């Protein structure tokens, strides 16, 4: 279950792909999140009219070196982003930074 | 009185209401005119509450309910439209219209605004606990026509009067809910509006001198 | 009045009636464009009050004639701005839906954008006006 | 103060809607059945 | 310029429209015109049911500073 | 004069003068100790009990019952009566109370005061009764909750709208099958009333200010 | 053992008299200078209130070879406890510009002198950095990030210079020529958000070129700092769908009530303006009729 979570990502799931991921039946995915949600794994909550089993924060994972390169991508546009909302900030009102 | 003669109402329906218990004032009018006038007011504009404790339960009136017909008809009115007697609603409208309201001076002025308003606060009564009302019920309800009942109720909807859209197809007669929030923005939008521009007229005069 | 009501014959009664006095000021040009208004205000009156309605009563609330006429005006009007609704061809009937909540989206913003403008504006005039009897105080 | 004689004068040779009145409309012929 | 109006006012209002009242509706003659006149509006003709399927300034930021702005350069 | 005093004052509605007047009648009849001293104070407490029990105030009434001297000898089964309808009012079981007033109707029917306040007693609690079974519901159904109450579709409907037509629970009947849609009460923030109040004050400072600046022109 | 290292606060003298001490030894570039920090400790919130000059020296050499004289912690001691005993020894600072090797293994000399553990201030004396130039060094064991023997290291605590009504009229005196005493309100909050925005940037600059160190391998990988931006990464929220929609009510709801200010401020003005007219029109008659 946590390894599909990490890997498929999507905070939401279904009922059919755990089970198929899990070999579980369908109706025994609803105690495999019980056990999951109280040992601290997850942070979720399920639903059983339309199967749309909802994830929050997960257990972290030790990085690889992979994940760096992306990290480090988003860090770079999180940090254009900044500065561009800093330019325009600062071109606006100079009128009245002092 | 001055109230209630220029199309107010509101305060009208306060005064006149507590001037049943102290009305010392026979020079302007008797005290049987004073019970018809405050009886039209309350029941034109308080709340379903208001009249179970204003209107409907005050000992002045009900001492003097069987004294006069234009009391008892306006009485009559207002326990129908308080206890949900939908069916003689109409016919007690017409007569209160007939028997108070163009023989008066303050009301007969107003008599067609008393009306249009009487028909808006029964269909929103009728339409506020149910929520897909059915036309023909409805019209069984009034004993009135289908055809006719649309007809009226077309016109209380395109100005957002009342509460509800009707399904020509079905006869469904669906409610709709709105937020005040909506109102309230429109209204506070149009008054400072009005203000704004009351503001600038001013203040273009005074500059100017 | 006739523009209220959303009524042709009415419109077209009281056009006739004064024409001279309606080119006489000069709007009689202005005034004969309102045709296409009545139109709009009388579907948007029976499209406010009519979540589901029959194609023929549309047409006869409407003083109208065949079926088409009134497709075509309805599919004018709802890419025209007024009339949220959507027309169905398979039994005559012009489900609208309903209205988007308007305190749910950015037209309160421009609308208290364009008050805040005129009041600051005002002010300014207002201090700049103020500002004379300083030096004659 | 202008004149504004361009302009000439016209010559001639608690309210809000409720234009409209209901009249007697009664519909006893929903009574009659 | 007639059906190129009526087929914006179409594109909008109908959904699910068959092509057969379609043929009748943009005033043509023959369906083959038809056929083609939607391709060239791109509308699908899928067992001939067309589908038509289908700045000013920063909001909250420019507003609030220049609302700081005007306030404080007149102070 | 105490006690009649309270019984008038009981036919308006008013209990809490009624409430004294009863308790000193109580006093009074408790200290003496004549033949008809017993019946008296039996009587007033009765109405005491009657008068408390439309304000709610139930820990009260357990209170008041469970006083020594009270509960000692003047302890009745008439008063067991009606504290039998007072927990049946705290428990808010229409049904509880029918069964109560059915089987001890003997202390109650009498005093003509006490039946003809216990039937607006009768509909308050079937209103009560009416607004707990809709609590746990967003779409319940008017057969079950006929079953539940004990009473007719047509009358529960007619109670039902009565009750939201006087704004005691937010809900919206509905003719689809039989369905009681429940709704959250709404909100009416507070902000725009007072701005709109504001307005007002505003509009009419303008007028006042141009008044004052009829002066100067 | 006491855990006091959440809050650290600094009155400006210390600070004052780290830079009056490296401007006096004339120390040139590598040369680091130390003394103590004393103050008032055992609550949560240290704060340091007095300094004084010590006579540290160091070759740039091995890191063992420092020296520091015992016998004047003790002599300035004794001194300052007969001046004021409400000051106590709490550790040491160095005069920057950042963390060296034997900061850990000195900090253990003054640990007998000490109560509590030793406070560890960094004072950018040269004035590289744009923030504020002090920030806190608690030695602490904890376990090591790579999953090895627990380390005994230093926590950086956040630290806020804050001054006393004793310093606060010195340093409102002497920079009673810089300092805009007129500013304004909104003004000066404006300025303080975009001060705020430029040091995010900064520091997520300062993380990249971290990044960026590490995937080249001149820096050992460590799983808490990955874990921690993975944190950050999960924390961030999604908005660009009932969250927007709440954010839009509330400023909606929120321009509304500016509206309303804003209408309330141009009615006062025009108040002023009418009751100023008044006023220059009796002027005037004032003028005219006394004249004539």
């Amino acid at each position: 279950l946590i390894e599909t979570v990490f890997v498929k990502n999507i905070r939401m799931l279904s009922f059919e792909d755990i089970s198929k991921a899990t070999h579980l039946p369908k109706d025994n995915v609803e105690h495999l999140v019980m056990r999951a949600i109280s040992l601290g794994l997850l942070k979720g909550s399920i639903d059983q009219v339309n199967e749309l089993v909802t994830i929050s924060w997960v257990q972290p994972r030790i990085i690889s070196g992979d994940q760096i390169t992306k990290m480090k991508d988003r860090l770079v546009e999180w940090n254009d982003q900044v500065e561009k909302l800093g330019k325009k900030m600062e071109a606006r009102g100079q009128s009245i930074w002092v | 009185i001055h109230c209630l003669a220029v199309r107010n109402f509101k305060e009208a329906a306060k005064l006149l209401v507590d001037s049943l218990a102290t009305f010392t004032s026979i020079e302007l009018t008797s005290y049987e005119s004073i019970a018809t006038y405050a009886s039209v007011t309350g029941l034109f504009t308080l709340e379903r509450t208001d009249l179970k404790s204003k209107v409907i339960d005050s000992p002045e009136l009900l001492s003097l309910i069987s004294t006069t017909a234009a009391l008892q008809s306006i009485s009559s009115l207002t326990i129908s439209l308080y206890a949900s007697d939908y069916a003689s609603y109409f016919p007690y409208l017409l007569e209160t219209y007939a028997n108070v309201l163009i023989p008066c001076k303050y009301l007969n002025r107003h008599a067609d605004f008393f009306v249009r308003e009487m028909r808006r606060k029964v269909y929103a009564q009728l339409l506020e606990s149910y929520k897909t009302l059915s036309l023909k019920s409805m019209a069984s309800a009034f004993g009135v026509s289908v055809a006719f009942l649309d007809n009226d109720l077309g016109k209380f909807i395109p100005n957002k009067q009342l509460n509800c859209v009707i399904d020509r197809v079905n006869g469904i007669v669906e409610t709709n809910r709105p937020d005040n929030k909506n109102a309230q923005y429109h209204l506070l939008v149009k008054q400072g509006d009005g203000l704004l521009t009351k503001l600038q007229k001013y203040g273009a005069a005074v500059r100017l001198t | 009045k006739a523009v209220k009501l959303g009524d042709l014959k009415k419109f077209t009664s009281t056009i006739t009636k004064y024409k001279q006095l309606l080119l006489k000021d000069d709007t009689y040009q202005l005034c004969v464009r309102l045709r296409s208004n009545v139109i709009k205000t009388g579907i948007r009156i029976i499209s406010l009050t009519y979540k589901k309605i029959s194609l023929r009563d549309i047409c006869l609330k409407l003083n109208l004639d065949s079926e088409q006429t009134v497709e075509y005006m309805v599919s004018r009007a709802i890419r025209d701005g007024v009339i949220e609704a959507k027309i169905n061809h398979e039994d005559g009937f012009i489900e609208t839906t309903e209205l988007l909540n308007i305190y749910d989206s950015e037209d309160p913003q421009q609308v208290f954008d364009e008050r805040i403008k005129f009041a600051n504006q005002l002010h300014d005039e207002y201090l700049v006006s103020m500002r004379y009897p300083e030096d004659k105080k | 103060d202008d004149e504004f004689e361009d302009f000439p004068i016209d010559t001639w040779a608690e309210n809000w809607d409720d234009v409209e009145v209901d009249d007697d409309f009664t519909n006893e012929l929903k009574a009659e059945l | 310029a007639i059906r190129d109006e009526i087929a914006k006012n179409t594109e909008l209002s109908y959904d699910f429209l068959p092509l057969s009242n379609i043929k009748a509706l943009l005033f043509f003659n023959n369906e083959k015109e038809t056929e083609k006149f939607a391709l060239e509006r791109n509308w699908p003709i899928v067992n001939s049911k067309v589908y038509f399927n289908n700045d000013q300034k920063t909001n909250i930021i420019e507003k609030a500073m220049d609302y700081a702005i005007s306030i404080e350069n007149i102070v | 004069l105490d006690l009649m005093s309270g019984i008038l004052h009981c036919e308006d509605k008013d209990y809490k003068t009624a409430f004294s007047y009863f308790f000193e009648s109580f006093e009074s009849y408790h200290n003496l100790t004549t033949h008809n001293s017993y019946e008296k104070a039996c009587q007033v407490l009765k109405y005491m009990l009657l008068s408390k029990i439309m304000l709610n105030l139930i820990d009260d009434v357990k209170n008041i019952l469970n006083a020594k001297y009270t509960k000692e000898t003047y302890q009745s089964r008439g008063i067991d009566a009606m504290k039998a309808v007072a927990e049946a009012y705290n428990n808010r079981s229409l049904l509880d109370f029918n069964t109560a007033l059915k089987q001890y109707e003997k202390e109650l029917m009498g005093d003509e005061l006490t039946r003809s306040h216990f039937n607006a007693l009768y509909d308050t609690l079937l209103e009560s009764n009416l607004c707990k079974i809709i609590e746990p519901f967003e779409c319940v159904e008017i057969s079950h909750i006929s079953k539940i109450i004990g009473l007719d579709t047509q009358q529960v409907e007619g109670k039902l709208s009565q009750m939201i037509l006087d704004k005691i629970f937010y809900g919206v009947l509905d003719q689809g099958n039989g369905w009681l849609y429940v709704y959250e009460t709404p909100n009416q923030d507070a902000t725009y009333d007072s701005a709109l109040e504001l307005v007002g004050q505003l509009n009419k400072v303008v007028d006042q200010l141009f008044e004052k600046a009829s002066v100067l022109y | 053992m006491s855990l006091q290292h959440e809050k650290v606060t600094i009155a400006p003298l210390v600070l004052l008299s780290a830079l009056d001490h490296y401007e006096r030894t004339q120390t040139k570039e590598n040369k680091r200078c130390v003394g103590v920090i004393l103050g008032d400790a055992n609550s949560s919130t240290i704060r340091v209130t007095n300094s004084f000059a010590l006579p540290f020296e160091e070759d740039e050499k091995n890191s063992d070879v420092w020296f520091l004289d015992h016998n004047y912690i003790e002599n300035m001691n004794e001194m300052c406890k007969k001046i004021n005993a409400k000051e106590k020894l709490i550790g040491w600072y160095h005069s920057g510009p950042k963390l060296r090797a034997s900061d850990l293994k000195i900090n253990e000399l003054f640990k007998k002198y000490t109560q509590n553990n030793p406070l560890l201030l960094i004072v950018d004396v040269k004035q590289q950095g744009v923030g504020l130039p002090t920030d806190a060094y608690v030695a602490i064991e904890q376990v090591k990030d790579d999953g090895t023997s627990t380390e005994k290291t230093f926590l950086h605590l956040p630290c806020t210079i804050e001054a006393e009504e004793a310093e606060e009229i010195g340093v409102e005196h002497l920079l009673r020529d810089v300092r805009d005493q007129a500013a304004g309100g909104l003004s000066i909050r404006l300025t303080n958000q975009l001060k705020s925005l430029k040091g995010l940037q900064s520091k997520l600059k300062d993380v990249v070129e971290y990044l960026d160190k590490v995937i080249n391998k001149e820096l050992p990988i460590n799983h808490t700092i990955l874990g921690k931006l993975q944190d950050v990464f999960n924390l961030l929220p999604n908005l660009g769908n009932n969250l927007q929609k709440a954010l839009t009510v509330k400023t909606n709801d929120e321009l509304m009530v500016i509206y309303i200010s804003n209408l309330v401020r141009s009615i006062i003005a025009f108040d002023d303006l009418i009751e100023n007219k008044i006023q220059n029109k009796k002027i005037q008659e004032q003028r005219v009729k006394d004249k004539q």
